[PDB]
C-alpha cells in the first residue's frame, strides 16, 4: 500500500492543497519513503522466488508418487490445497480491471485516493509456477546430493529415501510394508480437512491479512473522518465560519492527519523490515526444509521431518511439513 | 449533492433496503453515510467520491514517462480527461488491460528479461513505452521417466563465483 | 544547490498571449494613419502579475505586418502597460478607460529608456481622442525619421503622443530606467505586494541567461485588478518600414518548481512539478533527475454535476378556489420553509403588470427568503395608477 | 551482526553444506573484508549452466544380491555404469563410489 | 557577527566565488547561510560555530 498524499491530506480542496504546500516537504518525504519500502519488500519477493526455482523440474504429471495421492497438483495456475487456503481466508480485496468497476457497480484502495493498493509483482498463475516446478523438485532435489545440480526421481523412492535418512528405519521395514503410503494419504487427508478454526498456522494466516487489512483500510479509517478539533473532513468546508480562521482550523488537521499518516508510514517500514527477516526466514526454509530434509528439529515442526510442501498464503508462503510421530 | 444540513459528494444509485424509512439518513459506523434518504421517496444510496488512482512510469534512462492508472479503466477514461480535476495539476501527459489502463504503447511482446523498472501484477514493461512483458519463469525441466531408470540433470561447467550481501553489523555511534 | 520551492512562476507550456506593433500607414513621403491591433479595449485581470518575453524573433526575418508580402530583418521592441484598479468605456462606449490613479509603464527614446509614472489619465476631446470625436483607440507612437536619428534620440516622444490622447493629472511620481540598446533577448515581470509594484528585468543582473531580478518598487499601494497592452504604432514612411519582435505575455501563479541552481548562482534548468505525474516524481528526491521505477501521483478526482438539494412545494391553493375578496378585504398566504415555482403560478394567469420595489422581477424568482407573503384580491387593470408603491 | 557472525561461524570457517545464506549454488569460498559500518561477503559459488540429461538406476545386483549406491551421487549412469556426478560427468568403475546397502525392487539393477 | 536583518556566529573566511553577487547572502538549502556577504565588496563565506 501507498499513500497518495498532497490528495489524501487534503481531500482536493485547493486552499488545503496551498496548505499542503506549506508542508511540501513532508508529503515528498512519505511518498519517497512508502516507495523505498516497496522497493525492499519487492526485492525481497523477487529475491526469494529467484531463490526459490533456479532448477529442475519432474514436471507437473498428474500422478507424482505412487500410491501417494497428492492435492499439491495443479488441476488447470494456483492448486488445490492452495485454493483451499485461499477460499477460506476473507479477503474483500483486489482489483485488477475487474474489481475496481465491480466495486463501482455497487477495499476503497480506488475510491479515496488516498491511499492505494499497488499490485504484488507477480500474477498469480506465475507465482504458482514457482511453487509448482518447486513440488517438481521435491522429489529429485529432495536427494540431494548437492543443490541444486540434478534431478528426476519419482516421489514415492524420494519419501522412501526421505524415511530412510532421519526416521532411519532402513529398507527392510519400508519394504515390508508400505501403506504407509495410506497413512500418509491419510496424514495429508486430515490436512486436507482441517483449516479453521483451530488449527493456528491458519489463523495466523487470517492474523496477516486482518493485520495488513486491519493497518490499511482501518487505519486509514481511524486517520480521516474523523481526527482534527473541528474535523468534518475540511474543517469550515465551504458551509460554515470563518474564512480566516479557515486556515486555522484546516492546519490543525493537516498537521494532525499528515503526523497520523507519517505514523503510519513507520508502522510501514516496521512491518516491511520484519517483513524482510521473516522472508530470509522463509528463503532459509525452503533451502534447508523444501530442498534438503533437514535433520534438524523445529523449524521443520515437530518429530523427525521427511517432506515439506510450498504453496502461496496470502502474503506468505505456507508450509505442510510431514513430519514423523512415534507415539 | 448538498442535502439538509450535510454536505458531501456522492454517486446516488437506486439501492435497496436497508435503514430506519423515518427519519432520513443512514451511516456505517462511522461519520459518513451510505448514503440513501434524501428523496420522496426511495432509496438513493451513496457512495464516496471517484478518483483515478494514476501513477508515472518514469525511465530515466531514455527519459520517457509513462502514465499508468490504477486498475480502472481501458473503457471509461478518455485521453487528456476532462471530467476530473487534478493531473497533476494543471496539464496531463489508451493500452491495457491486464493491471489498469495505461497510457502507454504496446500490448504483449513476450517475454523479457525480466528485470526493473518492473511494474505492477505483471507488466515488466521494457524501454523503449513498449509495455508488458511477461517473462517467466522458466526451469529447465528435466523430464520424468517411467521404469526403474530415471533421468537427471548433471551439468558440465564450473563458472564460479559472484560478490554477495553486506551484513550490516552496527550503526555510526 | 538544486531545490523545490514555492513562488510565482509560469505553467509549463503555456503559450501566453502574443502582441505585435506594427509600422504605421505611410505613403512613399509621409506617415498617415497609425496602425494598430485591438489590445486597447482587451482589459485583462492583473491577477498575480505577469512575465513577458521580449525580442524573441530579433535577427530573423519576418513581415511588416501592414504590408505582408513585404519582409524585413526583425528588431527587438519593448511592450507597454496601462494597468489600475478602476476600469470602463469611454465616452462613445468602447471599452479600455482606466479610472484614477493609472500605472503607466512607456518605453521611450528607440528604446533606451523605460518610463513609469501614475497619474491620472484625463481623456482628452480633440478628433480621434479618447472624449472627441472619431475615437477608434489611443495608441502610442514615435517617428524614427525625426526621432530615432544617430546621437539624438528623442527621450520623450512616446510620452508625448501619449500625452496627445491624455492629460497626465496629479501625478505622484514619474521614473526614468535607462536601457541600453541591443537585440538581446530579454524577460519582464511585474508583481504587486502591500510594498507597492515590483519590477523584474533580466537586463542588468543577467542579460545573458533570462533570469529576472527585481529593480524597481513602486509606491503603487492601491491594488492594481486590471491591466491593457498600450498598441503602439511606429510612423516610418513606407521606404524605412521594419518588422518589430512581437512580446508574449505569461500569467503568474502559486507553483512549486524544481530550481536548479548552477555554481555561479544563476538558475538554468527548472521543472513545474504540476505538470504531470512524471514531472512530480522528478520533484521528489528534490532533484531534477529521479531513478528509474514506477512512482505514485495523485488522482484525477470527478467533477461535481448535478448538485442535488433537498428542503417541501409551496402551497398556493386556496387561492384559485373561489371569489378572490375585494382589496380591503385581501387574503393573506403567508410562506415559511418551502420551495416555490412561482413562474409556475404566473403561467396560469395572463399577466399585465409586474412592478417590484427594492427588488426585480428577475431577482424575486431566484432568491431564498425566510419568509414570503403573499396577498391577492379583485383589482381592475382600468385602476393600475392606484396600485402603486 | 549475530547473523553475521552466523555467516562467519558457518559460511567462511566451514563450507557450509547449506543453500542461501551462502547465496546461490553450492557454496565453495567465502571473504570477509570490512564495509562501512559491517562486514561484507565474497561469496563464492558454484553455478552449473550446462545441464545435461542421463539416466540413473539406484544402483546394482548380480546373482549375488549385494548392492551399490551411492557415494554419494548419482547414478550410476549408462555408458556402460559410470559415476561422475555433482557436478560433472563421468567416472570409471567404482570401487570407492559405493555403500553396499539392502536389495530393493526392479530386481538386479537395482531401483 | 550581526548582519543587515539577520544575526548569527560564524567565522569569516576570504573564500570562493559561488553567490548571486547583487543581493547580498547565501544560503545552502536551509535556514542558514554559508554565508558571504557583507563586505565591499568580497567573498567573506560564513560557518557555524
Ligand atoms: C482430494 C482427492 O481427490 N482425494 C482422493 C479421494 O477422494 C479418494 O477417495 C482417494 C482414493 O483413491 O484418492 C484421493
Ligand atoms: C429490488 C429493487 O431495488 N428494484 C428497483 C425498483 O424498486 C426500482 O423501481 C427500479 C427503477 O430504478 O429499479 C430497481
Ligand atoms: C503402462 C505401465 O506399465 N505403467 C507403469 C505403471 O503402471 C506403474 O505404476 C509405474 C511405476 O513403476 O510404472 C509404469
Ligand atoms: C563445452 C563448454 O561447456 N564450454 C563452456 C563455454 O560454453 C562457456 O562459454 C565457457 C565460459 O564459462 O565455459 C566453457
Ligand atoms: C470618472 C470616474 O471614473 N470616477 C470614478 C468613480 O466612478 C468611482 O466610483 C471611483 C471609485 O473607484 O473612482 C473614480
Ligand atoms: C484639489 C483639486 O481640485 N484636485 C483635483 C482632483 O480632485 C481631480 O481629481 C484632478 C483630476 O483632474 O484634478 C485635481
Ligand atoms: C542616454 C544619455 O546619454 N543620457 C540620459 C539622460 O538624458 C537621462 O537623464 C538619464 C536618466 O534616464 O539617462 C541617460
Ligand atoms: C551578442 C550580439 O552582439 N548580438 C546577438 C547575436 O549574437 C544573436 O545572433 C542575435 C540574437 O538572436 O542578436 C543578438
Ligand atoms: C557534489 C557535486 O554534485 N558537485 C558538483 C560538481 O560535480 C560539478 O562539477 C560542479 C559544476 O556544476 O557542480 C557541483
Ligand atoms: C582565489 C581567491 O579566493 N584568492 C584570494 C584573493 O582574491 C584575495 O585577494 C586574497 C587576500 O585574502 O586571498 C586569496
Amino acid at each position: 500500500v501507498t499513500v497518495d498524499c498532497k490528495q489524501y491530506v487534503c481531500n482536493g480542496f485547493q486552499k488545503c492543497e496551498q496548505l499542503l504546500r506549506e508542508y511540501g516537504q513532508f508529503c515528498s518525504k512519505i511518498n519517497q519513503a512508502l516507495h523505498g519500502a516497496n522497493l525492499r519488500q519487492d526485492d525481497s519477493v523477487r529475491n526469494l522466488f529467484a531463490s526459490v526455482k533456479s532448477s529442475q523440474s519432474s514436471p507437473i504429471i498428474p500422478g507424482f508418487g505412487g500410491d501417494f495421492n497428492l492435492t499439491l497438483l495443479e488441476p488447470v495456475a494456483r492448486s488445490a490445497i492452495e485454493d483451499l487456503l485461499f477460499d477460506k481466508v476473507t479477503i474483500a480485496d483486489p482489483g485488477y480491471m475487474q474489481g475496481y468497476d465491480d466495486c463501482m457497480q455497487q477495499i476503497c484502495a480506488q475510491y479515496v485516493a488516498g491511499y492505494k493498493v499497488l499490485p504484488p509483482l507477480m500474477d498469480v498463475n506465475m507465482e504458482a509456477a514457482y511453487t509448482s516446478s518447486l513440488l517438481g523438485s521435491i522429489a529429485g532435489v529432495g536427494w540431494t546430493a548437492g543443490l541444486s545440480s540434478f534431478a528426476a526421481i519419482p516421489f514415492a523412492q524420494s519419501i522412501f529415501y526421505r524415511l530412510n535418512g532421519v526416521g532411519i528405519t532402513q529398507q527392510v521395514l519400508s519394504e515390508n510394508q508400505k501403506l504407509i503410503a495410506n497413512k500418509f494419504n491419510q496424514a495429508l487427508g486430515a490436512m486436507q480437512t482441517g483449516f479453521t478454526t483451530t488449527n493456528e498456522a491458519f489463523q495466523k494466516v487470517q492474523d496477516a491479512v486482518n493485520n495488513n487489512a486491519q493497518a490499511l483500510s482501518k487505519l486509514a479509517s481511524e486517520l480521516s473522518n474523523t481526527f482534527g478539533a473541528i474535523s468534518a473532513s475540511i474543517g469550515d468546508i465551504i458551509q460554515r465560519l470563518d474564512v480566516l480562521e479557515q486556515d486555522a482550523q484546516i492546519d490543525r488537521l493537516i498537521n494532525g492527519r499528515l503526523t497520523t499518516l507519517n505514523a503510519f508510514v513507520a508502522q510501514q517500514l516496521v512491518r516491511s523490515e520484519s517483513a524482510a527477516l521473516s522472508a530470509q526466514l522463509a528463503k532459509d526454509k525452503v533451502n534447508e526444509c523444501v530442498k534438503a530434509q533437514s535433520k534438524r528439529s523445529g523449524f521443520c515442526g515437530q518429530g523427525t521431518h521427511i517432506v515439506s510442501f510450498v504453496v502461496n498464503a496470502p502474503n506468505g508462503l505456507y508450509f505442510m511439513h510431514v513430519g514423523y510421530y512415534p507415539s | 449533492y448538498s442535502l439538509y444540513g450535510v454536505s458531501g459528494r456522492g454517486v446516488f444509485q437506486n439501492c435497496t433496503a436497508v435503514g430506519v424509512r423515518q427519519q432520513r439518513f443512514v451511516y456505517d459506523a462511522y461519520q459518513n453515510l451510505v448514503g440513501y434518504y434524501s428523496d420522496d421517496g426511495n432509496y438513493y444510496c451513496l457512495r464516496a467520491c471517484v478518483s483515478v488512482p494514476v501513477s508515472v512510469i518514469y525511465d530515466k534512462e531514455t527519459k520517457t514517462h509513462a502514465t499508468l492508472f490504477g486498475s480502472v479503466a481501458c473503457e471509461h477514461i478518455s485521453s487528456t480527461m476532462s471530467q476530473y480535476s487534478r493531473s497533476t495539476r494543471s496539464m496531463l501527459k489508451p493500452v491495457g488491460c491486464v493491471l489498469g489502463l495505461v497510457n502507454s504503447s504496446l500490448f504483449v511482446e513476450d517475454c523479457k528479461l525480466p528485470l526493473g523498472q518492473s511494474l505492477c501484477a505483471l507488466p515488466d514493461t521494457p524501454s523503449t513505452m513498449r509495455l508488458a512483458s511477461i517473462a517467466f519463469n522458466h526451469p529447465i525441466q528435466v523430464d520424468q521417466l517411467n521404469s526403474s531408470y530415471f533421468k537427471l540433470s548433471i551439468p558440465t561447467n564450473f563458472s564460479f563465483g559472484v560478490t554477495q550481501e553486506y551484513i550490516q553489523t552496527t550503526i555510526q555511534k | 544547490i538544486t531545490i523545490t520551492y514555492q513562488g510565482l512562476f509560469p505553467y509549463q507550456g503555456d503559450h501566453g498571449d502574443m502582441y505585435v506593433y506594427s509600422a504605421g500607414h505611410a505613403t512613399g513621403t509621409t506617415p498617415q494613419k497609425l496602425f494598430v491591433a485591438n489590445y486597447s479595449q482587451d482589459v485583462k485581470q492583473f491577477a498575480n502579475g505577469f512575465v513577458v518575453r521580449i525580442g524573441a524573433a530579433a535577427n530573423s526575418t519576418g513581415t511588416v505586418i501592414i504590408s505582408p508580402s513585404t519582409s524585413a530583418t526583425i528588431r527587438k521592441i519593448y511592450p507597454a502597460f496601462m494597468l489600475g484598479s478602476s476600469v470602463g468605456n469611454f465616452s462613445d462606449g468602447k471599452m479600455g478607460r482606466f479610472f484614477n490613479h493609472t500605472l503607466v509603464l512607456l518605453p521611450d527614446g528607440c528604446g533606451t529608456l523605460l518610463r513609469a509614472f501614475y497619474c491620472i489619465l484625463e481623456p482628452r476631446s480633440g478628433n480621434h481622442c479618447p472624449a472627441g470625436n472619431s475615437y477608434t483607440s489611443f495608441a502610442t507612437y514615435h517617428t524614427p525619421a525625426t526621432d530615432c536619428s544617430d546621437g539624438n534620440y528623442n527621450r520623450n516622444a512616446s510620452l508625448n503622443s501619449f500625452k496627445e490622447y491624455f492629460n497626465l493629472r496629479n501625478c505622484t511620481f514619474m521614473y526614468t530606467y535607462n536601457i541600453t540598446e541591443d537585440e538581446i533577448l530579454e524577460w519582464f515581470g511585474i508583481t504587486q505586494t502591500a510594498q507597492g509594484v515590483h519590477l523584474f528585468s533580466s537586463r542588468y543582473v543577467d542579460l545573458y541567461g533570462g533570469n529576472m531580478f527585481q529593480f524597481a518598487t513602486l509606491p503603487v499601494y492601491d491594488t492594481i485588478k486590471y491591466y491593457s497592452i498600450i498598441p503602439h504604432s511606429i510612423r516610418s514612411i513606407q521606404s524605412d518600414r521594419k518588422a518589430w519582435a512581437a512580446f508574449y505575455v505569461y500569467k503568474l501563479q502559486p507553483l512549486t518548481f524544481l530550481l536548479d541552481f548552477s555554481v555561479d548562482g544563476y538558475i538554468r534548468r527548472a521543472i513545474d512539478c504540476g505538470f504531470n505525474d512524471l514531472s512530480q516524481l522528478h520533484c521528489s528526491y528534490e532533484s531534477f533527475d529521479v531513478e528509474s521505477g514506477v512512482y505514485s501521483v495523485s488522482s484525477f478526482e470527478a467533477k461535481p454535476s448535478g448538485s442535488v438539494v433537498e428542503q417541501v412545494e409551496c402551497d398556493f391553493s386556496p387561492l384559485l378556489s373561489g371569489t378572490p375578496p375585494q382589496v380591503y378585504n385581501f387574503k393573506r398566504l403567508v410562506f415559511t420553509n418551502c420551495n416555490y415555482n412561482l413562474t409556475k403560478l404566473l403561467s396560469l394567469f395572463s399577466v399585465n403588470d409586474f412592478t417590484c420595489s427594492q427588488i426585480s422581477p428577475a431577482a424575486i424568482a431566484s432568491n431564498c427568503y425566510s419568509s414570503l407573503i403573499l396577498d391577492y384580491f379583485s383589482y381592475p387593470l382600468s385602476m393600475k395608477s392606484d396600485l402603486s408603491v | 551482526a549475530q547473523l553475521a557472525k552466523d555467516k562467519v561461524n558457518e559460511c567462511v570457517k566451514a563450507q557450509s553444506k547449506r543453500s542461501g545464506f551462502c547465496g546461490q549454488g553450492t557454496h565453495i569460498v567465502s571473504f570477509v573484508v570490512n564495509a562501512p559500518n559491517g562486514l561484507y561477503f565474497m561469496h563464492v559459488g558454484y553455478y552449473p549452466s550446462n545441464h545435461i540429461e542421463v539416466v540413473s538406476a539406484y544402483g546394482l545386483c548380480d546373482a549375488a544380491n549385494p548392492t551399490n549406491c551411492i557415494a554419494p551421487v548419482n547414478g550410476y549412469f549408462i555408458k556402460t555404469n559410470n559415476t561422475r556426478i555433482v557436478d560433472e560427468w563421468s567416472y570409471t568403475g567404482s570401487s570407492f563410489y559405493a555403500p553396499e546397502p539392502i536389495t530393493s525392487l526392479n530386481t538386479k539393477y537395482v531401483a
